[PDB]
């Protein structure tokens, strides 16, 4: 779009940062074992990358959603998984908290995950319940001095490293999506098992297990908002990790691209240079105008966000187009780099499997699909 | 003599009769029937026949006889499984499952969450990441019932379901359900079984 001088700056900070902390050294030693280095994720709070939209009337750091858009692309060009660290407290963690919670609950709650000293997981998927979220069979029981649980969640990110984690539990079991309230639960509590670490393709830095609850007593206290209403906050946060998850899309994308033009600039068959071939430089162009072209896209989403009209159909079209280029992008690029871009140690095959979970989850590019054309047709 | 009987692996039913045929014999199926009354001690006609053996009129001639006790057995060669979840708490629960499997003569099978807690191993686990079955019998007990298991045993001829909360989706393919404990209703199940002679 057009960037704010203040929003430049950030986007230096945020590229110098990533690019002179997440070494190639270090991330290998991420992908084989499955552990961030809390000193990293310390020394990112420090400098408040852990509350970039929070702003510092609640102690936050006071940027506008295209700031925490340009931290997640430029983080996520340079690797995956902290980008998963990082939009975990910013909006997903942040968001509810933001929207249904009382000032003693902010207080208790926000600036611990702000200051990074505690971690708060997201957990709304079931077994049985995926897009859709409304066939939850999670239970929240009223007690009058406590709610009582019984249910099952899975693919739950962060959890086996969080602290509490905000649990979205059906009331009333007959309402339905109007009968949905919002609880957070200390995972140190009763009951509160997890299960094992799931085996995924990518993203490995980040551990993502299921919550289990057997009868496990809540608080009255620890309730999100109103009651009934945890559903709407649900997806109200859902949009803002949306346009997350296509900040990270073109991310990646921008990563990939970088090593495609610098290997297609470096090697050399036949003689010419790889870059010399009329399909190699026409394919980079193809990838390069796509990908600006949904650039503009998003920004322009996270902007419509700041200036506070509804973002609901602009964010998914922004997920939907920019993730699937996102993947078309990243296998390119391996194609590009041609047989040495199936070996690990070349970094566009770490992309190309990061890249591709980019499509599924936040809500699929069908759940978006349903959303937009919905959205389109209701005369 | 009408003569019935299930053929094709159990799937067509067929009257098979001999009209020009006598005798009419049939071997007939262990348990179909049930037990006459006993000890009338009504009367006896005790006949003879002649027992007149040859000098070598019988060329099947046996040297041992054995009795095993056959207790490996795989939860894919079972006929009768009985498959415990996470409603067991305890790793031990698969005892009370083995005296069920055991009166009946199958294996104890097992779902993902047992497995990764660790009361079990993955050769025991059932469903799409886990192995199919096709038993005779099957005894949903304390699973949620997620599709990443009923998927696997989806064609059990029948299906048993033993769970606390009715809300369980096990229940929409149980053939007969009961909400319960599993640790009350299953010891009382084995005692009935007994009771009328398996
Ligand atoms: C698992 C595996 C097993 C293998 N086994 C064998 C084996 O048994 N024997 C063997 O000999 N090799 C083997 N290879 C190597 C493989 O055959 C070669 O990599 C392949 O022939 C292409 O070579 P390259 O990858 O170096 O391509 P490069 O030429 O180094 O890459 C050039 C890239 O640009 C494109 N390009 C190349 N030339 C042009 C051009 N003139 N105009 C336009 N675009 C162009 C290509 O599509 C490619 O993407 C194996 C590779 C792998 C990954
Ligand atoms: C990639 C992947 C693959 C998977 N593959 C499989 C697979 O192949 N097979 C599989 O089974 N799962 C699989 N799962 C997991 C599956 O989705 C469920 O998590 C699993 O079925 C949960 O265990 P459970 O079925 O025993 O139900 P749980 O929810 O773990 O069991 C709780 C149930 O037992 C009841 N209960 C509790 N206490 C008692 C009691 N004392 N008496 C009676 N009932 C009681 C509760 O009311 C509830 O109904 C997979 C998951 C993933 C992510």
């Amino acid at each position: 779009m057009y960037f704010s001088e203040q929003n430049k700056m950030i986007r230096k900070l945020a590229r110098d940062f990533a690019e002179k902390e997440l070494t190639t050294e270090i991330l290998d030693e991420v992908e084989e074992s499955g552990e961030f280095p809390q000193e990293i994720l310390d020394k990112m709070a420090k400098f408040g990358f852990f509350g970039i939209k929070i702003p510092k009337s609640l102690g936050g750091s006071g940027g506008d959603h295209m700031s925490y858009v340009i931290c997640m692309e430029e983080f996520a060009r340079v690797s995956g998984v902290a980008s998963v660290y990082l939009s975990s407290p910013n909006s997903l963690a942040g968001g509810p908290l933001l929207l249904s919670g009382t000032e003693e609950q902010i207080e208790k709650y926000l600036k611990p995950i702000i200051t990074g000293k505690k971690k708060l997981a997201f957990a709304l998927t079931e077994p049985g319940a995926g897009s859709d979220a409304g066939g939850m069979s999670t239970t929240a029981v009223d007690m009058g001095d406590y709610y009582l649980l019984n249910g099952r969640k899975t693919f739950i990110t962060m959890a086996p490293l969080c602290d509490d984690a905000v649990i979205y539990a059906k009331t009333d079991m007959s309402k339905g999506t109007r009968g949905i309230s919002a609880f957070i639960v200390d995972l140190k509590s009763e009951g509160v098992s997890m299960g094992k670490n799931e085996h995924k393709m990518g993203l490995i830095g980040c551990a993502t297990s299921d919550i289990i609850m057997e009868d496990v007593k809540v608080p009255k206290e620890n309730r999100l908002g109103e009651v009934n209403k945890g559903f709407s906050n649900a997806m109200k946060t859902l949009d803002v990790g949306r346009l997350g998850v296509a900040s990270q899309s073109i991310g990646v994308a921008q990563g990939a691209l970088d090593e495609a033009i610098k290997y297609a600039k470096e090697r050399k068959q036949f003689g010419k240079r790889i870059a010399d071939f009329q399909a190699i430089a026409f394919m980079i162009a193809d990838m390069a105008t796509k990908l600006e072209a949904a650039k503009l896209l998003v920004y322009n989403a996270a902007s419509l966000m700041d200036n506070k009209k509804n973002a609901t159909k602009e964010a998914s079209m922004a997920k939907f187009y920019a993730s699937e280029i996102c993947n078309e992008i990243c296998a390119k690029a391996v194609q590009i780099h041609g047989g040495y871009g199936y070996i690990k140690e070349y970094k566009v095959e770490r992309m190309y499997r990061d890249c591709r979970v980019f499509t599924i989850y936040e809500g699929t590019s069908q759940v978006q699909q349903m959303v937009i054309s919905g959205m389109l047709l209701k005369k | 003599i009408r003569q019935t009987r299930p053929a094709f692996g159990g799937n067509l039913m067929a009257t098979i009769v001999c009209p020009g045929s006598r005798p009419q014999m049939s071997t007939v199926r262990p348990g179909v029937m049930d037990k006459a009354a006993y000890d009338p001690s009504q009367k006896g006609e005790v006949i003879k026949l002649d027992a007149t053996f040859n000098e070598g009129d019988i060329r099947t001639k046996v040297l041992e006889i054995v009795k095993t006790t056959t207790d490996n057995i795989s939860i894919s060669d079972a006929d009768f499984i009985v498959s415990g979840g996470m409603g067991l708490g305890k790793p031990e629960g698969f005892e009370l499952l083995k005296q069920l499997a055991d009166k009946l003569g199958g294996t104890v099978a097992t779902s993902r969450a047992c497995v990764d807690a660790g009361w079990a191993d993955h050769a025991q686990q059932v469903g799409q990441t886990g192995t199919t079955v096709k038993p005779q019998i099957y005894f949903a007990c304390g699973i949620s019932g997620a599709i990443q298991h009923i998927a696997g045993m989806q064609d059990s001829d029948i299906i048993i379901a033993i769970n606390k909360n009715e809300n369980a989706p096990i229940f929409e393919v149980a053939d007969y359900g009961i909400v319960g404990d599993l640790y009350k209703v299953i010891p009382a199940i084995i005692e009935e079984l007994d009771k009328i002679g398996k």
